[PDB]
């Protein structure tokens, strides 16, 4: 499977790769996916470019 | 934030409610964002709509 | 431009029509592109498949 | 709903937040969708990493 | 790499197959990355979900 | 119809608009769409940001 996260700028790299990393693991273990065929994409925006609920930032 | 997963068909509504819960949970915590403040769709195709490791899918 | 909307199945063609005359002038107006410059897919699932808000 | 807009880089801040507005405006008119669950990403890209009618930039 | 493409429902599995093979061999040469480290979802829609050139498409 | 391809950073621009072009070349031959309706788009990350098949960049 494919899961692709758009999430607000401002994490680290290293806290981005521990969401990867528990992305992986929660698909593993609630679908039932092998981590050999699971694949993530973790993309960054500004917050201007998103909205929440009808909500502009 | 808004989270999709393409997958092939067959999960039972337990294990879309298992996937659901699990991704919003890691990626509040990641981001300091409350549940309700993530999107997530399941996006569902039959095994030909997939390659994976460079092989169409069962 | 390409725009995408996920969303619940059971909105009408008549609506599905609606949305897309909306969407297509907004992103024209903005972007300053023809309309015919605008790709646009609907994508429908049924509720199991959506957590909103 | 999830609306992803992919435009060409180059529009002001001021301009992109009145395009998010009328995205959220227009949905809620057409299909009923109360702006609370109606979610908007606006993504851009440089004019080489798109190709509209199979144009290449 | 993760491609996908949105098209009309109605291509056959060869035609999936043709396109697949064609895509993965050109973003692996383009990429440097093996074809196996390429993931491809095609996703399907009836006419009324498209529109292209300004006009929702027929069935 | 529309391809969207995600890929890593690091290619040329003269490459990635070849890339665009042999996308469209191969949908067309593949799925017969006129080349004016093929929408491609191109999208560029950081290694560390992708990971196919349950990998992470370094480990």
């Amino acid at each position: 499977p494919f899961i692709e996260c758009h999430i607000a700028t401002g994490l680290s790299v290293a806290r981005k790769q521990q969401l990867i990393r528990d992305v992986i693991d929660v698909t593993n273990k609630s679908i039932g996916s092998d981590p050999k065929i699971i694949n993530v994409l973790l993309v960054e925006h500004a917050e201007a470019n998103m909205s929440i609920s009808g909500r502009i930032h | 934030p808004m989270i999709s997963c393409d997958m092939a068909y067959g999960r039972t509504d337990e294990q879309k409610r298992a996937l659901s819960a699990g991704l919003l949970r890691v990626i509040s915590e990641a981001t300091g964002e409350p549940r309700e403040n993530i999107f997530f769709v399941i996006r569902e195709g039959s095994g030909i709509n997939f390659v994976e490791h460079g092989e169409h899918l069962p």
